[PDB]
């Protein structure tokens, strides 16, 4: 299709300008901002049909599209920070009453450090929710994630909201090269939204009725295999979008260089890129370095990570984010690796980086600092402390 | 196009709320939600905002309406609606469905329409969605044990307002009367009205009026709840009756600035008539008593209610 | 694995009631006994019935004792799945109601009520492991107190056994002898009303007798995301004909089909006939509106069990 | 003091009375209601002097007390469930004030559909806030640790937040007995709040306001020492306590037939109290099993658990929770033990067990199912799947 | 008490918001902050809900306030400014602080007054708290980058509400009135007034009436944005005064259900007058103009305002 | 360190410096222009609008950015040109009170928009440090937008892309070319010229400041003026509306009038806009020296 140079901002909007989304429903805050902006002119200029509803707030945002996708519509809507947080209550109504909303989120920060830049805490607060959700790190994998995760969370076998989110500026601003489909290879992709319940009259259902405790692990356990089964039907979207598109997407991990690195830095979002020209300037020196960039982080990848990460002396795993209090002090990251990789616990090294706190940028000299950290734990096979906080501690 | 009902007789027999539901014996919203959905009819989506109208007609896994209803968050019952309505104008217009556009219908608890939900309310009703928001009013968080909200009476005990030596009234705060709240300022409003129980041929002509708008309006429905407010599960259309005959609940429609009086009163019977048979106000003093009989004049006087004060025989 | 967790010295004690009208009542009891015998160095547990919560006007609900010489190891439960004490606050729950359930062997049912052994007797058909039946007009004695403080795990600002409580417990006292009467005394608002209880209470030894859903259906049976189709006439997953103190009776020669009975039924259960109103006896709750509106005269409220249907 | 067979709904408000609390937020939801219906009344019969604000939702509950507490009040409030999420965007701007507001959580399931049921996904999702928290197991617990928290998140080392959980009628309702301290045991205990900053005319301060791009790392960082610092407080704050109301808590985990155990099983809550009762009887029967309850959820043990619970073949890990998509399938309690043990990966077993699924019980039986997976895994040294989400799958 | 200012001369000297904030050049909500914050004085409490007033006055780690202020969410002005309220009634009584009882500002946008804000607004008014909301009304999420909130005008141009052949008008829908909404049925409400900037001594009055009540009160003060409505940096009060001479807005006091005009003359200038200086409305057909005309008529009917409109020229 | 490690030798950086708001496409167009012109030369180029100064208010100092190299970019998420190699003012008062030569490096070239002449512009200066060249360009008069004839003395001076490379991209050729070659170019003398550790200790608990007394220290505005509010007291009535409706409360009442703070004026022209007696007029800032 026609490449542009563009935001991922503006990369989202055609996305759900080729998914022929049926509701948008919008509300202001940086970065994501310029999502809707772009998807109110294309209404506005006719380049797409759909309904776009003023919300008064994220919480009201997220109850619109749950509204609008129980009545059969395909839906839209998106936020950042203290907007994500803002919306949490209805982001299991959603899951748990099966309708496939889409929400983009690009990353920005809570209150506080507030309304500079980018962290991933903000989305990561939701990862209980039952949602599909992955970190795209370029305008043009913003467009592709757009029309993926349609098609997988509404595949009749899955039926779940996805988060598909992107960092703020880093991919929300800065221009970057983009494919953009065309309407026949849309089409051929994404099959229009069918859900196994819907609100009319003329089929007349009860959607979400009171239940009991004893009600409770039933249906919670046809969530869980539900969400179990996310997994085999994106290795088929993933198949089928570089079939259609001409563009191959690992399901689960982006590898670079890993072929016989002996440490990679594990993490996910636009700082990867960064930490592959780091990896490839090391690479000339002659150091075993290598990257492995998660794509898919709902449902968390446990098995494949263990099969294809197993293999290194030492990772370092890189957590945008601020999850205070948690277990190794690192970020989510860190520790939902090593649980992964648990059996491997004696051989693999593994500790946390966190970086890029209030969007600040991780740089190639704080990536350098992380990898010679890991050639030292690759040498002596020890473990320090298991996180380090950039730049104060490394 | 629904028409106007003459009478009881001319009623429709049609039930689309059906027997079954863990509502308590002589519950008012309970016969609310039949009055609504009776003169609804068959192409009428409800939507249900958490709270007794939710969960006590849906223990278990089950539910009695006969039309699609969806359970909505207590903060969000406009805002669900919104996206049903959004759902149906862009599907149809853009072709996805042969469906004829629905009767959409909020049914918000006083909590989820004053308080914890006025917000997704307000927002529906500039939007201008083509809804139909119903507050039926229990005066009180029922559901949850019977707990203060904006719409309980200044007085009332609730679980959140015991009377006490330091709070002797129990309640010292006055009623938010929402009705009122959301008629000014919202360009879009088509139709605001209140309705009891008590008069139901009022209350589903009202009903009927409001979704015969094309563009929202908002129904607040005075539903006696004889567990929150300790009266005997026979007496709820007797409490329902006093409440409009003492003026503790305005029965009118406010259209294009003015208010119709629903229901004749050439008398108003004093509002202890009403209290002394309800356990919820049974710890007051006089000159509680005397301060809701000012409140209420003022809110009678509020509304063209001119009428004598007139202590009964009975 | 039921004996390696089985508490022998364990008794569990069971007490049906109506919702919201004898609510705090059957708490009162269940408190009053348990308090009791923690004066005499027992391990207790009082709990209503949560499911049961909130409760409503007459729908049948539940609260349960368990008192013990060896702490309780079954706390963090919600009923009692095999009661020893079964005992009912109000006598029409005898109808439509599982109150013998799992019941264990010397049984005792303790009835509010003003009519006689043989008829409650009547009524329930095989008792089963049931061993003794008592009799107690705990309403000749106290009233039901209705309350809204005590709710929902909160201190009850009417204390303990004011109540119809007070004389019912002194029933099952007389009946089991689960803890002293004077201790009893002591934790209760109403001794004296207690007293009578355990004074004026009826027993009889009942004649000799002798004596699961697994998880994989459980999941079978929850459809897609909990969704159920609208039902068609009628609400089957709560039926709620059981929930009857009294059932409203029409003498059709008075009836002038003004049909304001019809208009005012929260349940739905009149319908227009041309016989007149039809009264929908599967789910009516005999909350007596339709009688309170009737303005001929022609509906009268009468007791549940004056009816052998 | 006084002894009573009280709920924990009465034990939370008798230690929030004791605290003298200056500011009280209330709102209705099932089952932590009783909280306020009890300090309502303890409020209107003057056994304790406070504003009491009826709240319009747990979003302006959570709001009026950050407002109170940087205005030097001493304040509460609670929630459950969906109550939990709705106040979700308000937790982070507390802990980044450093206003140590207390909340109260009497777990439950959260929607959809409608559920009374506990599970402690709800304040699970608050996991990443800079939050003190941690689960009482009994009402006497839900006393003690209202007064504790007080303690060490109003120290001026600290100067955090806390979330006080219980289980949802399990704790919250059930009556169990508790010993009542006195007025003279508490001031002794609990100084009066003393902030670094409040609102004063007299002495102006501006707080909140929006820091330049640069500072947005050292103001996560200077959090992250806050929240590094807390064990060291309520480690002091237990011994305290152990002292004046002579009763002795460990900080961390709560162990029980631990010293000769093989095999253990790990969590939090009052369902912890039921797999005591199923050890001990299996003890009976010569099975060397134990039980760690995890007293504090945040911040993590992470060392304090790596050190103390390495010495066993096989820890299940109960989750009474649905995390989703979460590394490992089981819950959040899995990840992050086997986070803190990854060390030890080859050599200690871990397995995930998800139960009590909508506030169903967890049974002795289920328990005992746990136990007898569990010895197989120590005699096999295999884990075969990482977690078995019951009754379903065990 | 705060005593009337009866002319600019013999307003107050004092500066309680001082020189020294990152806000536009001309900025309308800036003036509103600095008058309201010289009529409240130093015994006095800010409440900044999210948006340009704590955005662009704080930036970066600092304010220009020199009474205590504290951020609030976009969400939650009303709730935080009761928490405090409740603080110090409970601290005074308690005897656990000897500080006076403060006067307490809620400065809230109109996203953060009538759209997001709302319900802990009304909520606020419902258990009477004393103290003073103020909306600073610029009609748009301004800080943000310009996008409709329900106070933006029908037919602005926003970045969410662009002109196009599908809505050539921009915006469709017609704004909420939030003074309106929440003036009746709040019995503890104690006061409500509309004001603007191009009147600074009638504003200025107004937050002190406002705050010498016993109770909650709210104001909602005209606040034009020149890169928000897309006028030069020096016609602010112009723009105010010729939105309020249009009937754009109106000015007066609402109490004891009565409005009490603040402004009052012979006539009403046509809204074209006022629209053609901001490019926000340029977009606009006849048509359009025509349907704000209308709609200004009706609510300048609506409080009475029942002069002629007359073109000036 | 790691500075000739991910070094990037042949890339030039270009920073654009506007007043916030009216002159934020002016800015941006002329980092558009340059880039698309070294675009067709084959180089890899990169231009944004500087996130760190949104959102922009009505004449503040912002910045636009340009990145030009021969080898691919490296530096994309850099928020700022650190070490810019060519400084362009959009708005000649930027020469005052604006640190526009920081980080410059050596053989960099400071491009201005003014009619004034270079040793005018070069007493504002003052220490130039690492400067190379200073240029000066009527752009004014050539629009007479400005972008086109700024770029075409850009070009003029450096030789960073080709002037018919520009020519295809401007939107205005002729004024571009005019400027070009009238752009008066000038060689100067070009002399040379915190830890997070020392960041955690700047950051006060929790954020919180105390309030100001007099001013705002922290936000000193007075770099925002094109212009500044002369008064002419024999027509000032002292009334004092200036006073009362000044946004930044940069009026004083005085003995002898209002007395306005220079330290802080945004030079909105507010005040010369309501004076009653028309006693207040706008004059450029250049014209005074403080
Ligand atoms: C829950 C929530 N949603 C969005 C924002 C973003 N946001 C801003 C931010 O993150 O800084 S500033 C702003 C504009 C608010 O508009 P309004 O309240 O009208 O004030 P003004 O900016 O003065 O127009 C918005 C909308 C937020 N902070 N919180
Ligand atoms: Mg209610
Ligand atoms: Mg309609
Ligand atoms: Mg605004
Ligand atoms: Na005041």
């Amino acid at each position: 299709g026609k490449v542009r140079n563009i935001s991922g901002c503006v990369a989202v909007a055609h996305g759900v300008r080729l998914a022929d989304v049926d509701v948008i429903c919008s509300y202001p805050i940086r970065p994501y901002t310029g999502i809707m902006s772009e998807l109110a002119r294309m209404v506005a200029d006719g380049e797409l049909d759909a309904e776009f509803v003023h919300g008064e707030g994220e919480h009201a945002q997220l109850s619109v599209v749950y509204g609008a996708s129980a009545a059969g519509a395909r839906v839209f809507t998106g936020s950042s920070g203290v907007g994500v947080t803002y919306a949490m209550e209805v982001y299991s109504p959603i899951s748990g009453e099966r309708l496939p909303v889409q929400m983009a989120i690009a990353d920005r920060t809570l209150d506080p450090p507030g309304d500079f830049g980018e962290e991933h805490t903000d989305a990561e607060c939701c990862r209980d929710q039952g949602w599909i959700q992955g970190w795209a790190s370029t305008p043009q994998e913003a467009l592709d994630n757009t029309l993926i995760y349609y098609r997988v969370g509404e595949d009749q076998r899955v039926l779940l909201p996805q988060y598909a989110c992107l960092d703020g500026y880093f991919v929300s601003h800065i221009l970057g090269p983009v494919d953009i489909p065309d309407e026949a290879q849309v089409k051929e992709f994404l099959p229009p939204y069918k859900n196994h319940h819907v609100l009319d009259p003329r089929k007349p259902q009860i959607i979400g009725p009171q239940i009991e405790p004893a009600m409770g692990p039933p249906l919670q356990y046809q969530r869980y295999q539900a969400v179990k089964g996310v997994h085999k039907v994106l290795e088929e979207a993933c198949d089928e979008f570089a079939r259609i598109f001409g563009r191959k997407y690992d399901p689960y991990l982006d590898e670079y260089l890993t072929d016989d690195a002996e440490v990679i830095i594990f993490g996910q979002g636009a700082h990867m890129e960064t930490a592959k020209a780091v990896a490839r300037r090391l690479r000339n020196l002659g150091e075993k370095v290598g990257v492995a960039r998660l794509r898919t982080f709902r449902p968390f990848p446990t098995e494949q990570i263990k099969e294809r990460l197993s293999k290194f002396k030492a990772i370092g795993v890189l957590d945008v984010s601020a999850n205070f209090g948690i277990s190794c002090s690192g970020g989510v990251l860190l520790s939902e690796l090593r649980a992964a990789l648990y059996d491997y616990g004696d051989k693999v090294k593994t500790v946390g980086f966190v970086a890029g706190l209030g969007g600040e940028v991780v740089t190639h000299d704080e990536f350098y600092r992380m990898f010679q950290k890991l050639k030292e734990i690759a040498k002596t096979g020890k473990v320090e402390q298991t996180s380090y906080w950039i730049p104060f501690e490394l | 196009m629904l028409d106007r009902i003459a009478s009881i007789k001319k009623a429709p027999d049609e039930e689309y709320y059906v027997p079954g539901h863990r509502t308590c014996a002589g519950c008012g919203p309970a016969l609310t939600y039949r009055l609504v959905a009776k003169a609804a009819g068959p192409n009428t989506i409800f939507i249900g905002p958490t709270g007794c109208m939710y969960v006590a007609n849906t223990s278990y896994g089950c539910g009695p309406w006969r039309v699609p209803w969806i359970h909505a968050q207590i903060t969000n019952g406009g805002a669900v609606a919104s996206g049903i309505e959004a759902a149906y104008k862009a599907m149809i217009r853009k072709k996805k469905t042969d469906a004829e556009f629905p009767n959409i219908i909020v049914m918000a608890g006083d909590g989820g329409a004053v308080d914890i939900g006025l917000q997704a309310l307000s927002a529906m009703l500039y939007r201008g969605h083509d809804v139909l928001f119903i507050c039926y009013d229990n005066e009180s968080y029922a559901n949850t044990g019977i707990q203060t909200s904006p719409t309980t009476p200044y007085g009332a005990n609730t679980t959140f307002t015991p009377p006490g030596e330091v709070v002797p009234e129990g309640k010292k705060l006055f009623p938010k009367d929402n009705p009122k709240v959301i008629a000014h300022g919202h360009p879009e409003l088509k139709y605001v009205a209140t309705a009891s129980i008590g008069w139901p041929v009022d209350l589903m002509n009202k009903v009927r009026k409001g979704l015969n708008q094309e563009g929202p309006a908002y129904i607040h429905i005075h539903a006696p709840c004889p567990k929150g407010w300790q009266f005997p599960a026979d007496k709820t259309i007797e409490m329902a009756k006093l409440a409009v005959q003492t003026g503790m609940f305005q029965l009118y429609e406010y259209e294009n600035g003015e208010y119709k009086l629903s229901v004749k009163v050439d008398k108003r019977k004093p509002v202890s008539e009403y209290m002394k048979l309800q356990k919820r106000f049974a710890h007051l003093k006089p000159e509680h008593i005397a301060k809701m009989q000012a409140f209420v004049d003022a809110r009678c006087a509020e509304v063209g209610i001119t009428v004598p004060v007139v202590a009964s025989n009975a | 694995t039921k004996d390696l967790f089985a508490e022998p010295n364990l008794k569990q004690i069971t007490v049906w009631a109506r919702g919201v009208v004898m609510n705090k009542d059957a708490r009162d009891i269940v408190v009053a006994l348990t308090e009791a015998a923690a004066k005499e160095g027992k391990y207790v547990q009082a709990w209503e019935n949560y499911v049961d919560l909130p409760d409503r006007i007459y729908v049948p609900v539940r609260a349960y004792a368990r008192i013990s010489s060896d702490p309780i190891e079954s706390k963090y439960i919600y009923e009692n799945e095999t009661p020893d004490i079964v005992v009912l606050v109000e006598e029409s729950l005898i109808k439509g109601v599982p109150i013998l359930k799992g019941i264990r062997p010397g049984s005792t049912l303790v009835v509010n009520t003003k009519r006689s052994i043989d008829t409650i007797l009547e009524f329930l058909g095989d008792t089963g492991n049931l061993a003794q039946i008592v009799t107690v007009d705990a309403n000749s004695m106290a009233e039901a107190v209705m309350t809204l403080s005590g709710a929902e795990g909160a201190t009850d600002a009417t204390g303990i056994g004011a109540g119809i409580a007070a004389p019912i417990a002194g029933a099952v006292v007389k009946a089991t002898g689960i803890v002293d009467v004077e201790n009893l005394a002591a934790v209760v608002k109403n001794p004296a009303a207690m007293r009578r209880g355990y004074a004026e209470a009826q027993v009889r030894q009942l004649p000799p007798h002798e004596a699961a859903v697994s998880a994989t259906e459980l999941l079978r049976q929850m459809p897609f995301a909990g969704t159920v189709p609208s039902p068609v006439t009628e609400n089957e997953g709560m039926v709620t004909g059981n929930w009857r103190i009294q059932r409203p009776i029409i003498d059709r020669e008075a009836c002038t089909e003004c049909y304001t009975c019809w208009i005012y039924c929260p349940d739905s259960c009149i319908t227009r006939t041309e016989e007149g109103p039809v009264f929908n006896m599967k789910y009516c709750k005999g909350c007596g509106l339709c009688t309170a509106v009737c303005p001929s005269g022609a509906l009268t409220n009468v007791p549940e069990l004056d009816f052998k249907d």
